[PDB]
Order: C-alpha cells, then structure tokens, then sequence
C-alpha cells in the first residue's frame, strides 16, 4: 500500500534527477564548445 | 463476381483483421489483470485470477470460492 | 461473438486450493472449469494516482474492445464469406483460444511496450484502434462492392 | 478534529495522500466501503461519526442523521471520485484543518456565529 | 504515517541537492575550459 506508493515515489525522483544531472552534462559539453570556439576567435584575433 | 470475391480475399483480409483485433484483446485482458491487480493489492502488478467461457455453474462455484474478496 | 468474460483477482487473492493453484491443481477441475491463466507482469507500474488513471481509462479500453468485438463478429459473419477464420486462424498473440486465454504473453513489446504501462496502455489502445479502423475500412469496401453487387442485372430479363 | 487523533492513528496502522474531509451521514456507511471500492482500493483510513447529534443541512436548519467525517484521498486521481462520493453523501460537509487544535478552533468559531 | 514522511522533505532533499551535481558539471566544464586554454596559449 504505503510502502509502494514510498517506492514510486523515490523511483520518480531518482530518475528524474539522474535525467536533469545527464541534461546539465549535456549543457556542460555545449558550454566548453562554446568556450572553445570563442578562445578560438580571440587566438586567430591574437 | 468482384463483390463475392471481396466477401471471400478482401473480407479474408478482414478476418485477419478479426483475428488481430482478438490479439489485441487478448493484450487488453492481459493488461487488466496488472489493473485487477493494482486495483484489490498492491502497485506491482501481479494477479492470480483466470479467464474463460464457463457455465454458470462454474462461475457460481468460482464466486462461493473467491468470497472471501467479493464485490 | 462474446464480450469480455475474466475474472478479477490479484495474486494475493486466489480463489484455488493454494496461491500458486490457480494454474493448476485447482478445484476448478472438479467442476470442469475452462479457466487458465499465466503470470506475465509488466516492467514496473506507476503510482496511485497512475494506478487510478489507468482503471478509470480502462472503461474507455473495454468500450473499444467492445467495438472491436462487434465489428468483427457483424463485418465479417454478414457477408456470409469472411467467418471462415477459425480459432486458430484468429489466434489471440499468435495462440488458440485453449492457449490464449491461459497466458498473458500478449504483454509482450508487440502492442505494450515491456515497460511501465501507464502509457503502453493507451499506445496498445491506439493499436487496435488503428487494427479496427482497418476493419472498418475493409467492411466499407464490402458494401461499396455490395453497391457494385445487385447491378443492372436486377432489372427484368428482357421485353418489360 | 476528533479525526486528527482518530483517522490520523488509522492512517498510520494501515501504512502522498489528499483530505477527504467532509461528512458522511449514518447511512453512508455502506457507501463508504461496498462502493468507491476502485478509488479507495483497502489502503485508506478513515474516522466518521454515527450522527449523533442531528445535524443542520449547510442550508437547512431541519437537519437529519448527516455524520460528519474526514478521511484520505488516494492521490489527486482518486480524489476526483472521493468528492464525487461526497457530494452524494450529502452530510453537513466542510473542510478543516489538519491540526487537531486549529480544527477545533474553528469548529469553536462555526458554532458561536452560528 | 508512511506515505506522508515518503513524500516529505526525503525527496525535495534529492531534488535540491541535484543541484549539487549541477555544480560539479559546471566545474568540469571550467576546468576542461581552463586546460584547453592553457594547451592553446602554450
């Protein structure tokens, strides 16, 4: 009864921040590409 | 000629049709013994009832049975 | 034909000799009782309010199975051609009546998809809504060929 | 109120929930258990009086045998069919605080405007 | 009961401290940043 609905619960939550933590890994790798290509205009710049 | 050979090749199509509209309720059977289950125990689904055709002897003897969780 | 006809009890509520028993070894054979089942759970299911949902979308789902029923046991019988599927012709998840109806294999990534069923469930609903549309495209084609049927030739037979 | 104590100490011998708070008359007792069997599914707890006092209708002053009881809801989803249920109950239904001292407070309150 | 201290503060204490692992992608992304920075300048 409870106990399911407890497991459910958590369940949710650890797949739903297992997803948020992989979309911020995915937003990282955008961010160092990003940061990647400006330090490669300011080195042709250079 | 056409109309009768419809009624018998693509009527024939319609019959396996039929018959995949029997799996598909057979999918649905299948799917509300997991909601029987979630519905009188527990989230998991897991059920240990029974389909069939029977007499209505049978189903009266299946009641007297299962009265311990009657409706 | 024949509208739904299952029983309802979980796992826990076994109405055989023992809990496992409703397989078999069951009083029901006493009695001569066709009923046979098999154990086919789901990945995982969802919570309460998931499990709420589900049993109030399960009317809709019996009323399309219902549907479904009627379409097949009146397209195809009326035009008198088309009920020559047998059992094992129409067979349910590719198993006679005698099979079908004593397992749940059916629940295999055919129409579910061997995952938490909240939403296999309308997706398999969607199936055989798709498979009954079909049907009704077929039985549409039948009376336009129905149409074709009783022609010119229904007309007199010359000099009238 | 009295449920605070009551329904919360069944809810934790039989264990997200909703409140069913409200009212279920002396003959809603049947109601309460062989129907809304889908909704409630066994694992709710509930405390509900047998009326009695008579209580005013909440817009008749006649009254009748409308028990007042509180309860918890299966989730939103069930919830849906609990006020359903209810509402076709009847009773001199209204919601109250969880707290058992803010509940009778404002049952306190209720009583002296009326 | 059960259900309540289920759906109490143990999950939104998960759901808040994802955030934590937000912070640790962006410091890898700072420091892989950093390295190819370095590489790059040198």
């Amino acid at each position: 009864m409870v106990r399911f609905i407890r497991q459910e619960a958590e369940e949710k939550a650890n797949e739903i921040s297992v997803s948020a933590e992989e979309e911020f890994n995915i937003e990282k790798l955008q961010l160092v590409e990003a940061e990647k290509k400006k330090i490669r205009q300011e080195y042709e710049r250079k | 000629h056409d109309q009768e050979s419809l009624r018998s090749s693509l009527l024939q199509w319609c019959y396996t049709s039929y018959g995949e509209v029997f799996s598909s309720w057979m999918h649905f059977c299948a799917v509300r013994v997991f909601a029987e289950s979630i519905l009188r125990y527990g989230l998991p689904p897991s059920f240990l009832a029974c389909v069939l055709a029977p007499s209505v002897k049978g189903e009266k003897k299946v009641r007297s049975i299962l009265e311990e969780l009657c409706g | 034909a024949s509208r739904y006809w299952v029983v309802s009890l979980p796992v826990q509520n076994s109405a055989a000799s023992v809990w496992n028993r409703l397989q078999e070894q069951i009083s029901k054979h006493s009695f001569d009782t066709p009923l046979y089942r098999f154990n086919i759970p789901n990945l995982r299911v969802g919570t309460l309010d998931s499990l709420l949902a589900l049993s109030d979308d399960l009317v809709k789902s019996n009323s399309f199975v219902e549907s479904v029923s009627h379409k097949i046991r009146r397209q195809i019988e009326e035009l008198e051609r088309v009920s020559g599927i047998e059992s094992s012709s129409l067979s349910v998840d590719g198993v006679p009546v005698d099979t079908y109806l004593t397992r749940f294999v059916w629940d295999e990534a055919k129409y579910p998809t061997m995952s938490p069923l909240r939403e296999i469930v309308d997706g398999i609903h969607t199936l055989v809504a798709k498979i009954e549309d079909d049907l009704k495209v077929r039985v549409a084609e039948y009376n336009n060929v129905r149409s074709q049927l009783n022609a010119i030739n229904r007309k007199q037979s010359g000099s009238l | 109120g009295e449920f605070f104590s009551s329904a919360l100490t069944s809810a934790a011998a039989q264990q997200k929930l909703g409140f069913i708070a409200g009212l279920v008359p002396r003959e809603k007792s049947m109601s309460f258990e062989r129907m809304l069997f889908r909704a409630t599914r066994g694992n709710v707890f509930l405390r509900q009086a047998v009326v009695d006092e008579p209580v005013v209708d909440p817009v008749s002053g006649e009254k009748m045998e409308k028990n007042v009881f509180v309860v918890f809801y299966s989730g939103e989803r069930a919830k849906n069919k609990i006020l359903k249920i209810c509402d076709a109950f009847g009773a001199n239904r209204y919601p109250f605080n969880e707290e058992f001292d803010k509940q009778a407070q404002a049952i306190s309150e209720v009583s002296g405007r009326l | 009961l059960a259900a309540e201290q289920e759906a109490q503060h143990i999950v939104a204490a998960a759901r808040n401290a994802k955030m934590a692992r937000l912070r640790q992608a962006k410091e890898e992304a700072e420091r892989e940043i950093a390295e190819h920075r370095a590489q790059v300048e040198r």
